[PDB]
RNA sequence: UGGAAUGCGAGUGCCUAGUGGGCCACUUUUGGUAAGCAGAACUGGCGCUGCGGGAUGAACCGAACGCCGGGUUAAGGCGCC
RNA sequence: CGGAGCCUCGGUUGGCCUCGGAUAGCCGGUCCCCCGCCGGGGUCCGGUGCGGAGAGCCCUUCGUCCCGGGAAACGGGGCGGCCGGAAAGGGGGCCGCCCUCUCGCCCGUCACGCACCGCACGUUCGUGGGGAACCUGGCGCUAAACCAUUCGUAGACGACC
């Protein structure tokens, strides 16, 4: 058993100076500090997990306190390997900053 | 446009806030800086003020006006009787400035002294430092002391001594003993503990930390006067009789 | 203190740029920041070279400045310069380095069970070597 | 004309459009460095017009095309005749470059006459170019590489990859 | 967990830019020896700089700000400080990531300390350029610490060296071990060769 | 938009930006453009930015509503009595410039090109300045290319 | 411009041995040692032949204002093998109109005390460098004598003592009186 | 052979509100030392108008607006904010 | 100091236990030579696009059974003592023990385990932080603060002595 799972952080949301796009998020991921690196991770899913005060239904399991957001990456942003996912639901802004899942699958290798 | 005439701004601005002092016991903010080729030494003493007299003298300066000749001086009568050394106190210098580090106290303490610990004596059981007491008189508790006498030798850099004053000479309505840390001045660290552990509970004149003709420091409180106005707190020229809704204030 | 020199005939290591991983031979020098290089026996076309891009070797070829490219690769033959720089621990190192970036999942499995055995064998000669040096202490 | 980019150097050759005074206007020929043909055709209208009672509505481009460096592979010293304007007045200004292309030369002319006296290239006339020999060279700058023996290390490196490690735990080392 | 920076040959405004995003994404940093930090430029065109700044100060109550902060570490903060958005709680989160420090107190001395290629003086200086210390600075302005911080970094030092001879130590011994050890262990060394491992 | 702009970008019908269309040079075109130098990037198509342009982004005039060219009557019905029934007719009616360019060509919708991808030089310039406006000849086509 | 190179030599003499520390300098002769660090100059240093010695300066791409630092170099190496051969030796004169300058030597040629300087009741004390010696001139009268290795702790020593009899509040033309430096000699004259 | 190009459906009639303080900019321009001053021409603006950029701002630069998703751009930018 | 659980709060999903530094120079061996309270300089020898490399190192987890080959035998696991650390102090190493195992590692042999029938929040740090309680044992503790009263070195009232 290990992790399956590479490390990202949530540095913000879509956006110019004074505007902000929230149904974009935009992703840092370890290791990945170019756009040509970036080509790996298109299309891979993304996991905002949590924790919350109520017991909720987890698949092939009982209920637990954990709760998750997917999403996935969409394409690159800009130069030094930044990426943009999407979510089923925009992420909270109390999430900017913390751990996003990127998932191995859909595999294309 | 600027003021008419030119006039000095009245007061320090060096003395603020003009609040009532925090402590009632004058506080050594600075000691004298140590000079390990010294003797050891104590750099400070508690006295009391009990009043003021005149004397007379015939002075000796040359080249004035009053040599060879007897003036009448105003002085100050601050009582001081011994102190009594109770504790030792360590301190650390550290890149945020001194830090406390370990601190003995001699294992019999008066109730004098013991009074400064407590705010309602007379409804208290008197346990300060009952339990520390034993330390003293056992074996294991014994090794441990000289084990905190040996730690601040090898890392303390300023060595300082807690003395107390002693009411019961005084003729004041006080019976608490006033407690201050006195700085260790003098020779090495080591002579600086080994002078202050033979003086635990050990009494100290006055004359073992002054001497005659020496210019020294009085550090206290000022004599309290409540609410006061500028004119009397500022020393602000006092505004015409004319003046309409007093005359008592800055304009 | 220095013992590499831009000179003709220096054998240029190409660190970065569409020749990266190539030896060239300054043919010529155009200014303070370009030379002309040439690579006959490595694959490069006689061109302008900013030294940036460039890691100066030990090896000092001895042609003319600017002379033709029949000439440099004749230079080149006759030192050796492929095989002897793959005997520099320079061109090994970079051999360990590609070696390492392609191993396999499977390799990577078979490398950690070789060192996983030789790390053990390795500390347990060292706390003998330690124990019997403090013999000698004593 | 903005110096975009390397320059390329245009055989641009025009006429006067022939009439029953003329039927066989003379032909004109002019080296223009521009970034691309539009430009150059652009340029040569500019200075015809300066020598010429000419211009574009009485006159047409007989050819257009690149000229390619003939000795692309060989190192060689060019000379440049330029004029331009400053803030204040207008000089004739002679200066010379090591390249192995006379279009890299007159875009080094480009760079170098905008970084030593801020003159934008709308301000500068390139009047003539030509390919001079070690002894004809008058710039200590160039010819200082005319040196068979030439030899010189490269002090003080500087570390270019100053984000990959973006935080390391040796320092650089700038001597090779 | 914790990214642990050395500040001795770092420009100050170079590795605050670095440290400010960093504490951004949620990364905890540490910056020790912050009087060792440099700034570009002659020293005295520097001192002018905080003078400059200590005049600065409300007219009609002083003690209300700004603040002048003396020590080497303060300083460097507050000039991250000045790269957060600090009066929005995302900002004073990531102020609250990065701890500084005058010299290098424990537990850091013995953890090993990395460095910013992209703000070290070494790097983006041209050599012949005049630069000043942080900590002489700093000592210049009224920090009081500048004679006992250097008394402790050199007790460190002076410890740090002996770990460092044990090290070495400990190494000759390992290299010692391999020759002893070759035989039983020269397989296992031969696919760690093949895979670049080993060279 | 001054008054005499906006009147020459009427008759162009580029009423929008980035809008497109094919203009038949002559002395009377030729002055036209000229006065709108500043709004406009044109040049000489080839054959291939007649294709693409008439077949991806290629809409007919048909009863004044705009209507993609989908089918092959739909240019018939309108242009054949010109002897204009295909698509390759109508390509080659606006390529050569033929006798009918006049109708095939008012037949044609403006076309609606796209934000140029990649961006652009400075489109407050002339294309001889390092900027977009005027006229470009044939790097007209590398401009087609990004926004087709 | 940068210049590919700009360098110069010095001849070491064969009683003096200089070694370097990188680009400190250190040279032994039969009066001392002599060691100067030039880490604040990007030049390189070495040293050539074994018989005849020689210290070469190199300083390769080289502005205007680098340039000027390889002489620098040069002529500060050949004042240290100055000073530990030949040394040197500063004379000073006293210059007074009315009040002679009384001088008086202590802490073996350390301290210089100066008094009556132009009738002032101030006694100057002026401190020596390391390294250099201070003596009242047996030879002359109103003389001073300042003897050391290092070329500029002796004329640093003897501007102390020049601008310690410094006159204030006058007409400097007129009243001149003062010690000055007359004479930039050698220890030994060789 | 509806006799240049290009574009576009036009003509016509009743009744009619508000307005009738403007102000700004490129260029031209009068008075004035000049003015964020007073007074004109041309066009375009703000007024009536949001939006991206110029930190901030009636008028500058880009671009004009139904409620959305994706893509791409303009003018401007890309150490950190 | 030595049991089950119940709330609530979140994030995280191996570790690096350390020379000092130079940058027109560095690093490691070498004590044969010279100094010092085993350390410094010299010599000599190696490395230097750092491989005694953070472009790195260490650990690595499917489990168990049977029997072999390498590796260990100076070994793995487990209660008592002494050095040792102060800038914001060590659940490191060492010595005893009565115990406790021949398994831990590598290459093989031999089978087995819910093989839950393609699918998410899996996998730790985690006896995590804070809160109530419930037990169940041992050794220990039996205070002060404020009000009230008094004082007048204080005082608008509070506060203060
Ligand atoms: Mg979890
Ligand atoms: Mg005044
Ligand atoms: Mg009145
Ligand atoms: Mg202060
Ligand atoms: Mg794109
Ligand atoms: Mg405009
Ligand atoms: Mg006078
Ligand atoms: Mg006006
Ligand atoms: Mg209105
Ligand atoms: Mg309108
Ligand atoms: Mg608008
Ligand atoms: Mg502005
Ligand atoms: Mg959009
Ligand atoms: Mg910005």
């Amino acid at each position: 058993s290990g992790r399956l799972w590479c490390k990202a952080i949530f540095a913000g949301y879509k956006r110019g100076l004074r505007n902000q796009r929230e149904h974009t998020a935009l992703l840092k991921i370890e290791g990945v500090y170019a756009r040509d690196e970036t080509e790996f991770y298109l299309g891979k899913r993304c996991a905002y997990v949590y924790k919350a005060k109520n017991n909720t239904v987890t698949p092939g399991g009982k209920p637990n306190k954990t709760r998750v957001i997917w999403g996935k990456v969409t394409r690159a942003h800009g130069n030094s390997g930044m990426v943009r996912a999407k979510f089923r639901s925009n992420l909270p802004a109390k999430a900017i900053g913390h751990r996003i899942r990127v998932m191995l699958y859909p595999s294309r290798i | 446009s600027h003021r008419k005439f030119s006039a000095p701004r009245h007061g320090s601005l060096g003395f603020l806030p003009r609040k009532r002092s925090s402590r009632h016991r004058g506080k050594v903010k600075s000691f004298p800086k140590d000079d390990p080729s010294k003797p050891v030494h104590l750099t400070a003493f508690l006295g009391y003020k009990a009043g003021m007299t005149h004397i007379v003298r015939e002075v000796d300066r040359p080249g004035s006006k009053v040599n060879k000749k007897e003036v009448v001086e105003a002085v100050t009568i601050v009582e001081t009787p011994p102190m009594v050394v109770v504790g030792i106190v360590g301190y650390v210098e550290t890149p945020r400035g001194l830090r406390t580090f370990k601190t003995v106290f001699a294992e019999h303490i008066s109730d004098e002294c013991k009074r400064r610990f407590y705010k309602n004596w007379h409804k208290s059981k008197k346990k300060a430092f009952t339990k520390y007491c034993k330390k003293w008189q056992d074996d294991a508790g014994k090794r441990q002391l000289d084990k905190d006498f040996s730690s601040m030798k090898k890392y303390c850099q300023v060595i300082r001594v807690l003395a107390h004053t002693q009411m019961r000479l005084l003729p004041l309505r006080q019976k608490k003993a006033h407690l201050m840390e006195i700085q260790v001045n003098g020779g090495t660290v080591a002579e600086k503990l080994d002078w202050a552990r033979e003086r635990l509970e050990q009494q100290v004149p006055v004359s073992q930390v002054f001497g005659q003709d020496e210019m020294i420091d009085v550090i206290g409180v000022t004599k309290g006067k409540g609410y006061k106005g500028v004119t009397s707190r500022w020393h602000t020229k006092k505004l015409p009789r004319k003046t309409h809704r007093g005359l008592r204030k800055v304009a | 203190v220095f013992r590499r020199f831009v000179e003709v005939g220096r054998v240029a290591y190409v660190s970065f740029g569409p020749h990266a991983g190539k030896l060239v031979a300054i043919v010529d020098v155009i200014d303070q920041n370009r030379a002309l290089v040439d690579g006959p026996c490595t694959r490069v076309r006689r061109q302008a070279m900013p030294f940036k891009c460039m890691q100066l070797t030990d090896f000092i070829l001895k042609f003319p400045h600017s002379a033709r490219q029949k000439y440099v690769r004749k230079a080149w033959e006759k030192a050796d310069i492929n095989t002897k720089w793959a005997a520099t621990r320079w061109a090994k190192k970079i051999e360990a380095r590609e070696r390492k970036a392609k191993m396999t999942d499977f390799d990577r499995y078979k490398v950690m069970k070789a060192k996983k055995m030789r790390n053990r064998i390795i500390k347990n000669e060292v706390k003998k070597l330690q124990r019997a040096a403090l013999l000698k202490a004593s | 004309m903005k110096a975009s980019g390397t320059l390329r150097e245009y055989k641009v050759v025009g006429r006067c459009l022939p009439t029953p005074k003329c039927r066989t206007p003379p032909l004109y020929r002019m080296r223009i460095f521009a970034p691309n043909h539009v430009v150059a055709k652009s340029r040569f209208w500019y200075f015809v017009s300066q020598l010429k009672k000419m211009k574009k509505s009485s006159g047409e481009i007989v050819y257009c095309g690149q000229v390619f460096e003939k000795s692309p592979l060989r190192v060689k010293n060019f000379g440049i005749w330029l004029r331009y304007d400053s803030r204040s007045g207008t000089h004739n200004m002679y200066r010379e470059y090591r390249d192995l292309t006379t279009a890299g030369a007159v875009t080094q002319c480009y760079r170098d006459m905008g970084a030593r006296h801020r003159a934008r290239a709308h301000s500068i006339q390139i009047m003539k170019v030509e390919e001079i020999a070690a002894s004809k060279c008058r710039r200590p700058a160039v010819k200082q590489f005319h040196d068979s023996k030439i030899k010189f290390p490269l002090p003080h490196r500087v570390l270019r990859r100053q984000h990959k490690p973006r935080f390391t735990t040796k320092r650089p080392n700038t001597f090779f | 967990q914790v990214l642990v920076l050395d500040g001795r040959g770092h420009l100050l405004g170079r590795l605050a830019a670095i440290v400010a995003k960093q504490v951004l994404l949620g990364r905890k940093v540490v910056v020790v020896r912050c009087e060792g930090i440099n700034i570009s430029g002659n020293f005295y065109r520097n001192k002018l700089k905080y003078l400059a700044f200590l005049r600065k100060r409300m007219n009609t109550n002083p003690s209300r700000g700004p603040y002048h902060f003396r020590a080497p570490s303060r300083i460097f903060w507050r000039t991250v400080r000045g790269m957060l958005p600090h009066k929005t709680k995302r900002g004073q989160a990531a102020l609250d990531r990065l701890k500084v420090f005058d010299g290098i107190p424990p537990p850091y001395d013995k953890k090993k300390r990395m460095v910013v290629p992209a703000a070290l003086k070494v790097v983006r200086l041209k050599p012949t350029r005049k630069f000043a210390y942080l900590g002489r600075l700093a000592h210049e302005v009224g920090w009081k610490y500048q004679a006992v911080t250097a008394t402790l970094e050199e007790k460190r030092k002076e410890k740090a060296k002996i770990h460092y001879r044990k090290k070495k130590q400990l190494m000759r011994l390992r290299k010692q071990a391999e020759k002893n050890v070759e035989k039983k262990i020269s397989k296992f060394t031969d696919v760690l060769k093949t895979h670049g491992l080993l060279v | 938009v001054s008054p005499k702009v906006r009147k020459v970008l009427q008759l162009l019908r580029l009423r929008q930006i980035f809008n497109g269309t094919f203009v038949k040079l002559n002395k009377a075109s030729i002055n036209m453009l000229r006065i709108v130098e500043p709004y406009i990037a044109w040049g000489y198509p080839n054959l291939k930015s007649v294709n693409e342009l008439i077949y991806k982004r290629g809409y007919g005039k048909i009863n004044k509503k705009r209507i993609a060219l989908t089918d092959n009557t739909l240019i018939a019905r309108s242009l054949g009595k010109y002897n204009i029934i295909c698509m390759e007719d109508l390509i080659h009616e606006i390529y050569t410039v033929g006798k009918h360019f006049k109708e095939a060509n008012n037949f044609l919708w403006p076309f609606k090109l796209s934000s140029p991808r990649g961006g652009m030089k400075k489109k407050t310039t002339h294309f001889v300045e390092g900027g977009d406006a005027g006229n470009r000849e044939d790097q007209i086509n590398r401009l087609i290319r990004r926004m087709n | 411009m940068k210049t590919i190179l700009s360098n110069q030599t010095v001849d070491i003499p064969e009683n003096v041995d200089i070694s370097l520390k990188g680009r400190t300098v250190i040279v032994k002769g039969p009066r001392g040692t002599l060691r100067r660090d030039f880490n604040h100059i990007n030049v390189e240093l070495s040293l050539l032949g074994k018989k005849k010695k020689r210290l070469r300066v190199d300083k390769w791409w080289g502005n205007r204002k680098e340039l000027a630092t390889v002489r620098t170099i040069c002529s500060h190496v050949q004042n240290m093998i100055k000073g530990v051969t030949l040394g040197f030796r500063y004379k000073m004169r006293s210059v007074y109109a009315h009040f002679p300058i009384n001088v008086v030597i202590q802490e073996n040629g350390s301290l210089v005390e100066i008094r009556n300087f132009l009738g002032e009741k101030y006694i100057r004390r002026v401190r020596m460098r390391p390294g250099v010696a201070c003596s009242v001139s047996q030879a002359q009268k109103d003389e001073l004598v300042l003897e050391g290795n290092d070329i500029e702790l002796v004329s640093n020593s003897a501007a102390l003592i020049q601008q310690a009899t410094t006159v204030k509040n006058k007409d400097i033309r007129k009243f001149l009186d003062g010690i000055y430096v007359s004479e930039k000699g050698t220890v030994q004259q060789a």
